């Protein structure tokens, strides 16, 4: 059960890194919208960041959340410098996929997905 | 312990006396090459592939036959062992025809694999090969004896396990042919298994021939449902299409064999399927209709009922999941008239205790028995692998078999006591020598067939057999671990439905007729439109449309046993699960999914969505259905015997005639087999 | 020191990058594959295989090729024994069904049994 | 509106089911003679705690734990279940 | 080929064809296999 | 065994075994195993926490002088609990030899980087993070170098499927290249090519 | 000898022909359905049977190394002609 830490000694430091990453992303959402000529509002991008942060908010391991913070830093560095395209930023906002069924009756009508 | 010490490649290992060199090398962990030796057949020793060298001995011994001795060092990979193997491969491939690209064994051939990994890589044979004329033994084995190597597994299987004694070796020397010497149609209940035990491509599955290839197939483990044995099989498919069915290895059920019906029901599984819901039009002709309209019609006609006006009949190929789903759905409408096709007597204990409707010991318990008394059954065609197990105990364990019924062939010698059921009344009172025969037995066994319980006096026969079994169990030398009362079944959906609390037999429907009938593949025709009122809303839920589908009002297509994950319980109470090999064709879905969608559209939604919740419900209603490959013992035969002694039922003097007498009535049993071309060809071959 | 203590179950569903629907709705199967009964070699039943279920494979509108939608339809993993397979299945959050291996019973083969004097094991032909 | 079926899950070897076994060993027989049309399904397994499932009308189900019960306690349990009738 | 003619066969085309793409004689792909799974045809008799 | 069999060299095998004993005796803190293959190639298996104090020795000792970093590879073996097998390949020009240094790591365990010893690893292990997910501590510039910018998941892990989870197509509705769930026109036909007979007797593992 | 289904489509030697209600026939409009007019069975049917002077006969398909692997055919039966596995040629005995 004894493991080697990377950056976060405990859960408090990992939560500090998470808050720092969210601060940076909330800072850089308007510049990402303006620079890439994205045709969405700032609120859509900021609540997308909030949705992703709440989606990945089930982890209790310091190493896993530390690696999540590192990968968010990679995404932030690829966004702050113009290395992505319009499509790479817009891939988060799924606009071409039709809404999949969720209730049992509609999925029973469509196919064999359990 | 008397385990002597031997050496394999300088490493010590302890073996029981009588252990062969091959068995010792297998125990260490090297699989010795072989062609004629089989672990479930008698030792022949006539291919010399297994020749290994023991050190300090100037001769190579046959590892498949020669027993080991103390201090023997088996040089498994020395020089002369490899020289002997290379010489044997050269002799074996000296006369073999260049037929690999036209062969059906290519890619799954023992000769090719052993030739690459043990034999040489070039041929010194500069002469002409032999050419043996082909024969025919039926429409189940394509026969090319040019490729036979005279390994003599055919004769040993046909004499020891199948027990028909028609195959043989005619000739002397290089002109010896493995045939029958006449135009004889070799047809048994385990014929196709010879295709599994040909190491070359001499014998080929005829319906499978020239259709697929082993390296492009996907193997999916599954459970056989055509009988109540519960054989474990592997279905090999090719790009979402079932290609062939092979036996699995399970030492307690189906060791490495299957019946021919299991082997050749697939081509009828891919014919006459239901691929779309059908509802009645204005005229009354069944026409295609989407899922929503049919489900809404069924829900509308179902919400108008309350009480005993809806029923349910379950066919022979229904899993426990759909059974419990329909049970919950009809319990929401508060109907307890849930019925099965096959009749079992509920007088006395009935289906409450588990001990009086299962093969109580095991399938393998025949190896621990010495006296077997079959009552009114034909186990050669009902449970063929159980009959094979009885024959194996007859051969090795020196069994003592008897039968009370019609004089039908059982591929061995039995004691025909007559077809009168009153003979049973003789055994309980000691007025027969067979009563003393059972009395001096140590671990006896009484097996009662399911087909003897489908008459009008099944309860009396069950009471008599139970009285006999409980008389032997207490008065004679039975320790207490041994179980005497067994019942052999013939329907894969009978034990699972009886474990869930279904009412066996269709007599409940015939007592009070309902205004709506549910059929889960009930093609047996237990009830018709003459035993039903004028306006009956019959709903059919099955894959094959054979009998109950033309008379149905709303047809709901379902999934076959190879097309859904299904929980099945065999005749000994063991629970097993199948796996999805190919998705159902067209718009057909799984049966419990259809029932759950119907309940959701009717406002009576069941509290399960996926398969694991249905299995949790199954564990709630009966835990033994969710413990897979685990048999649980059912005690309290004494309580069932006490409860069965009150209602004295009168017997019938008619002979105990099983419905299956010859092989011509064995191929056509279920819906899958009745819509098959191979089965029709087999029937045409055996009746001509 | 340079070491910390983590007392939670290893769950790396968030770092493997797999979508959600291929995590909770997929039932893995850990088993020892059965020997092909057409052959006699037992080398293929030496290591444990972890596989997945089979989804739909429909026909192509052009020539009826096997068109599929499951990306995990050809994923077969090999593990040395059962415990590492169970640990890997529970590490990625995959609900698993485990089947125990079926070792064949060591038989008692006797060549002399075909030539008995007072037993039924006398062979009819050789 | 009534009781439709009774189910008794128990174990074969665990001592916690032992008194429940005694019920089937001593007082089941005439109990089946008491009710000619009430299915009392007895289910024995390997490592399951004792339970009593009683199905009422229109799909209602009641669960009563039967762990570590004697013969008289389990007799009172099935008597209360039979006397519920709801 | 004026001095070394090819061997004559019964299945060799007597006239050569150029690239037929873009013309009404162009090649289109199609499956060469029949129906895999048959369908249960309902009976035409009245159900009564 | 002359014409079709590879010749065997024993002097090189003896010298490589002697150098392996030399290395395993100089560094007993981190070196776990030393093995010489049949085709005369040395392999040193050490602890991960001794990646850096070993390698600089092999770069700076006068008796080793392994001045070149040829290849740096991670191998995924899902059986072990440390599924990633980091492999350093070193080349010595003064002594004209090649050595292999092997170590292990799991997903969440960081490994000390080697850019302080060999600068070529400044790219190499970076590609490892792009392909497997092994995090390297104190890397100067660690970012994905082979996969797409928005790609999630590490493709060279054996649990990752052959075809990916998303496929790209142009869309006139949004005038953009979008990613959709993967739907192949033909399934990748999986072939069972393993012969069920014993391959080599000399590589026979002991049974259970 | 191609047969004509009454939907207008020619039938291949494998027996495949699209039904009249099949929508996939719209792939053939404005274009042509390409089918080989040299049927293999109707071209091997008229090849004569060769009488040999021995019990068994070896077939390689002609050309030596340009044909199929050499297979030996037994002509012990006096009812059916021994047909080659690869080439489809059939031999017999004059007795
Ligand atoms: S039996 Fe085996 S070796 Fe003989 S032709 Fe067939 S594939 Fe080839
Ligand atoms: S046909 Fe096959 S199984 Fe039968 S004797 Fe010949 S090689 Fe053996
Ligand atoms: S396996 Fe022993 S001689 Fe055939
Ligand atoms: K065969
Ligand atoms: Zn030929």
């Amino acid at each position: 059960t004894s493991v080697k830490p990377i950056f976060s000694r405990d859960m408090n430091e990992a939560k500090r890194r998470v808050r720092e990453l969210y601060r940076a992303w909330y800072r850089e959402v308007p510049n990402t919208v303006h620079l890439f000529q994205l045709d969405i509002s700032v609120k859509q991008g900021r609540d997308k960041v909030r949705e992703m942060f709440k989606k990945n908010a089930h982890v209790t391991d310091p190493r896993v959340v530390d690696l999540l913070v590192i990968k968010g830093k990679m995404e932030l560095e690829e966004t702050i410098n113009v290395w992505k395209q319009r499509t790479h930023v817009m891939r988060f906002f799924h606009e071409t996929e039709a809404p999949r069924p969720k209730d049992f009756l509609s999925k029973f009508y469509v196919g064999h997905d359990p | 312990s008397n385990l002597i010490e031997v050496f394999v490649d300088g490493q010590s290992v302890m073996v029981e006396p009588g252990t062969t060199v091959l068995q010792a090398c297998e125990k260490v962990g090297m699989q010795i090459p072989r062609f004629c030796y089989h672990e479930r057949l008698s030792v022949a020793g006539n291919c010399r592939m297994c020749l290994v060298e023991i050190e300090k001995a100037p001769k190579v011994v046959a590892a498949c036959a020669m027993p080991v001795m103390k201090g023997w060092n088996i040089l498994t990979n020395s020089e002369k062992t490899k020289k002997a193997r290379e010489g044997v491969m050269e002799f074996l491939l000296a006369n073999h025809p260049l037929d690999c690209p036209i062969c059906d064994q290519g890619g799954e051939c023992d000769l090719q694999d052993q030739s690459m990994m043990f034999g040489s890589d070039r041929s010194r044979f500069l002469e002409g090969k032999r050419a043996v004329e082909d024969k025919n033994i039926g429409p189940l084995v394509k026969t090319i004896m040019t490729r036979c190597i005279q390994c003599t597994r055919c004769i040993r299987f046909a004499s020891e396990i199948a027990g028909v004694d028609d195959l043989g070796t005619t000739g002397r020397g290089n002109d010896m042919q493995v045939g029958t010497y006449i135009e004889k149609m070799f047809m048994s209940e385990l014929s196709g298994n010879i295709i599994d035990i040909c190491p070359v491509g001499a014998l080929t599955s005829k319906p499978y021939a020239f259709t697929a290839r082993p390296w492009e197939t996907r193997k999916t483990e599954s459970i056989d449902v055509m009988d109540a044995v519960g054989s474990n099989i592997v279905v090999s498919t090719r790009t979402g299409e079932v290609m062939r069915i092979l036996p699995r290895m399970h030492e307690d059920i189906n060791e490495e064999w299957i019946s021919d019906k299991t082997r050749f029901a697939y081509d009828g599984l891919k014919r006459q399927r239901l691929t779309e819901p059908m509802v009645r039009n204005e005229k009354g002709l069944l026409t295609h209709t989407t899922w929503e309209d049919a489900l809404s019609r069924v829900a509308g006609m179902l919400q108008s009922c309350q009480g005993n006006d809806v029923a349910a009949i379950a066919g022979g190929l229904v899993d426990a999941e759909a059974l419990i789903a329909l049970k919950d759905l009809l319990n929401r409408v508060d109907s307890d008239t849930l019925c099965t096709e096959e009749v079992f007597p509920t007088a006395g204990a009935g289906t409450d205790l588990r001990s009086n409707y299962l093969l109580n010991t095991t399938i393998a318990g025949v190896e621990e028995a010495d006296v077997v008394l079959l009552v009114g059954t034909n186990p050669r065609f009902e449970a063929p692998l159980f009959n094979a197990r009885i024959r194996k105990s007859w051969l090795h364990n020196d069994l003592k078999v008897a039968l009370i019924g019609s004089p039908v062939d059982l591929t061995y010698r039995y004691d025909h006591l007559g077809d009168s059921p009153k003979i049973l009344q003789d055994i309980a009172s000691g007025s027969h020598p067979f009563s003393q025969v059972l009395q001096e037995a140590k671990k006896p066994m009484v097996v009662l067939g399911s087909s003897a319980l489908q008459r009008n006096d099944g309860a009396a026969i069950l009471a008599a057999v139970s009285n006999i079994a409980q008389k032997i169990r207490t008065s004679s030398g039975v320790t207490g671990d041994w179980k005497v009362m067994n019942i052999l079944h013939r329907i894969a959906s009978q034990v699972a439905a009886l474990d869930l609390g279904y009412k066996p037999g269709v007599e409940a429907i015939r007592k009070n007729p309902p205004k709506m009938l549910f059929l889960l593949g009930a093609d047996g025709g237990c009830v018709t439109r003459q035993d039903l009122p004028k306006d009956c809303f019959i709903v059919y839920q099955g894959h094959h449309g054979d009998v109950g589908a033309p008379i149905a009002d709303v047809i709901l297509p379902g999934a076959a046993y190879t097309e859904k994950s299904a929980t099945y319980v065999n005749t000994e109470g063991r629970a097993q699960q199948t796996k999805v090999a190919v998705m159902p064709p067209g718009l057909a879905r799984e049966d419990w999914k259809i029932i759950r969608a119907l309940s959701e559209i009717a406002g009576m939604t069941l509290p399960y969505d996926t398969l694991d919740q249905v299995r949790n419900r199954l564990e709630e209603v009966s835990p033994n259905l969710v413990r897979y490959d685990d048999v649980e013992g059912a005690n309290y035969f004494q309580q069932a015997s006490e409860l069965s002694k009150l209602v004295n039922q009168q017997l019938l003097a008619d002979p105990l005639v099983p419905p299956q007498l010859t092989i011509k009535d064995f191929y056509m049993t279920d819906s899958i087999s009745r819509a098959s071309q191979t089965m029709a060809k087999c029937v045409k071959a055996v009746t001509e | 020191t340079q070491l910390i203590t983590v007392d939670e179950k290893l769950d790396i569903t968030t770092l493997t990058g797999v979508p959600e629907e291929h995590i909770k709705t997929r039932k893995a199967r850990i088993f020892v594959p059965a020997r092909n009964n057409m052959q006699s070699g037992v080398n293929n039943t030496k290591k444990w295989k972890m596989e997945f279920d089979t989804r739909e494979r429909w026909e192509n509108p052009l020539m009826g090729w096997a068109s599929t939608a499951d990306p995990l339809s050809n994923l077969v993993l090999t593990f040395s024994t059962k415990e590492d397979a169970i640990a890997f299945a529970e590490k990625n959050g995959w609900s698993y069904d485990v089947e125990e291996r079926k070792v064949p019973k060591p038989k008692s083969k006797s060549y002399g049994a075909n030539f008995s004097w007072n037993k039924r094991t006398r062979v009819s032909t050789k | 509106l009534g009781l439709r079926e009774i189910r008794i899950h128990l174990c074969q070897r665990s001592p916690g089911s032992q008194g429940v076994r005694d019920f089937i060993e001593k007082r089941y027989v005439e109990l089946k003679k008491a009710n000619p049309d009430l299915p009392i399904l007895i289910r024995e397994c390997s490592d399951v705690q004792p339970k009593l499932w009683a199905r009422y009308a229109f799909g209602q189900e009641k669960n009563v734990s039967l762990n570590n019960f004697s013969a008289d306690q389990v007799t009172r349990a099935l008597e209360n279940v039979l006397s519920s009738k709801a | 080929p004026t001095v070394k003619p090819p061997t004559a066969r019964k299945f060799i085309w007597t006239n050569h064809k150029f690239n037929l793409s873009g013309t009404p004689q162009q090649y289109v792909p199609y499956s060469t296999t029949r129906k895999k799974i048959q369908e249960w045809v309902p009976p035409s008799t009245p159900y009564k | 065994t002359r014409p079709t069999v590879r010749p065997r060299n024993d002097v090189a095998h003896k010298q490589l075994s002697a150098f392996g004993e030399y290395v395993a005796e100089i560094l007993p803190k981190y070196v776990q195993q030393v093995q010489v293959s049949c085709f005369s190639e040395l392999e040193i298996c050490i602890h991960p926490d001794g990646v850096i104090p070993v390698l600089t020795f092999l770069r700076d000792h006068s008796n080793a002088q392994f001045k070149s970093l040829a290849d740096l590879t991670a191998v995924d073996i899902p059986t072990r609990q440390n599924r990633f097998e980091i492999v350093y390949n070193l080349l010595s020009l003064r002594f004209n030899s090649r050595i292999r240094v092997k170590t292990y790591t799991d997903e969440l365990t960081p490994v000390e980087s080697s850019v302080s010893v060999y600068k070529a690893a400044n790219w190499y292990e970076r590609e490892i993070w792009d392909m497997f997910g092994v995090f390297f501590a104190n890397h100067p510039d660690l970012r994905r170098i082979l996969t797409d910018y928005g790609f999630e998941g590490h493709p060279f892990r054996k649990d990752f499927p052959l075809s990916g989870y998303v496929e790209l197509r142009y869309d006139d509705e949004v005038k953009r290249v979008v990613a959709e769930p993967v739907e192949l026109a033909q399934e990748f036909r999986k072939f069972d090519l393993n012969s069920p007979w014993e391959a080599f007797p000399a590589y026979r593992q002991p049974p259970e | 000898g191609v047969r004509t289904s009454p939907t207008g489509e020619k039938v291949t030697h494998t027996g495949q022909v699209y039904d009249d209600e099949d929508y996939r026939r719209v792939r053939f409009v404005g274009r042509q359905k390409e089918v080989n007019e040299n049927f293999a069975i109707d071209l091997i049917a008229e090849q004569p049977v060769s009488q040999v002077g021995s019990r068994v006969i070896s077939c390689d398909g002609g050309g030596g190394a340009l044909g199929h692997p050499r297979v030996y055919i037994n002509l012990d039966k006096e009812t059916k002609t021994g047909t080659c596995g690869y080439c489809g040629l059939q031999f017999r005995q004059q007795h």
